[PDB]
């Protein structure tokens, strides 16, 4: 648990479902199947830099 | 804004700028989505009539991925009071939607509880626009960007001249000639986590540019975000 250790782990919001943490994304996004990364679900994704 | 350094091809695509009559720039904004930008309340009210420009690093030199888009219906936030600048907030909706490409996409939205633990806590944030380089200088054709530390609010409060808000917040510095400035206001306040960045606050306001012991107040997007949620369904 504890979203504070290195922020769970997660790659964008961490929450700490009463015993452990869950995470979750922004809009735009889809949790990995790990459950802490993040995954662009389109080409210009929210928060990226264009490149 | 005062020192920070250019924003370069691809850097600060969530920028936004209003535009006036004259075509002219007098405040920034920040892409949410599509058809929604973030900006500050107290803007509107510099212009009779006005455009939100996107895509725009250099006044002049047509970099070519600009792009006009004619505002739909203005969202300002019904507690606002230009006497102290409190709930400095506001929500355009686009006619068209913004098509994201090269130096143009929107910025992300956090939330509330996670954003004040990880994202404010955070050693710095970023402020960019087309606002003045010298306190009393003129506005500014190539497109900023601005690294501000976040200030502790207690020596936030003590070194203003007013009165800081739940909807405001301290970034900046007391001696080093770094701040935001005129023009400015509305432009995005953001942090970097993880090679993402969230929309953490609005450029409000500030008792002059860079001036010592004075720092730059934003305002407290967390503090409204399910306000912008109710507002990108319009309201
Ligand atoms: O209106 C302005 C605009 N300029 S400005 O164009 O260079 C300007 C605008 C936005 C800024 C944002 C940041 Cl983060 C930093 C510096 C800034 C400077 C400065 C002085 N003033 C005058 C004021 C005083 O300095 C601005 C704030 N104010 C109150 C009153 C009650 N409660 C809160 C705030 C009254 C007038
Ligand atoms: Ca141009």
């Amino acid at each position: 648990k504890l979203c504070s250790l290195d922020n769970g782990d997660c790659d964008q919001f961490c929450h700490e479902e009463q015993n452990s943490v869950v995470c979750s994304c922004a809009r735009g996004y889809t949790l990995a199947d790990n459950g802490k990364a993040c995954i662009p679900t389109g080409p210009y994704p929210c928060g990226k830099q264009t490149l | 804004i005062v020192g920070g350094q250019e924003c370069k091809d691809g850097e600060c695509p969530w920028q936004a700028l209003l535009i006036n009559e004259e075509n002219e720039g007098f405040c920034g904004g920040t892409i949410l989505s599509e058809f929604y930008i973030l900006t500050a309340a107290h803007c509107l009210y510099q212009a009779k009539r006005f455009k939100v420009r996107v895509g725009d690093r250099n006044t002049e030199q047509e970099e070519g991925g600009e792009a006009v888009h004619e505002v739909e219906v203005v969202i300002k936030h019904n507690r606002f009071t230009k006497e102290t600048y409190d709930f400095d907030i506001a929500v355009l909706r686009l006619k068209t939607p913004i098509t994201f490409r090269m130096n143009v996409a929107p910025a992300c939205l956090p939330e509330r509880d996670w954003a004040e633990s990880t994202l404010m806590t955070q050693k710095t944030g970023i402020v960019s626009g087309f606002g003045r380089t010298h306190e009393k200088g003129r506005q500014s054709t190539r497109l900023k960007m601005l690294e501000v530390p976040y200030v502790d609010r207690n020596s936030c409060k003590l070194s203003s001249s007013f009165i800081i808000t739940q909807n405001m917040f301290c970034a900046g510095y007391d001696t080093k000639q770094e701040d935001a400035c005129q023009g400015d206001s509305g432009g995005p306040h953001v942090t970097r986590f993880k090679d993402t960045y969230f929309v953490t606050g609005i450029v409000s306001w500030g008792e002059g540019c860079a001036r010592k012991g004075k720092y730059g107040i934003y305002t407290k997007v967390t503090a409204f975000l399910k306000w912008i949620d109710r507002s990108m369904k319009t309201r």
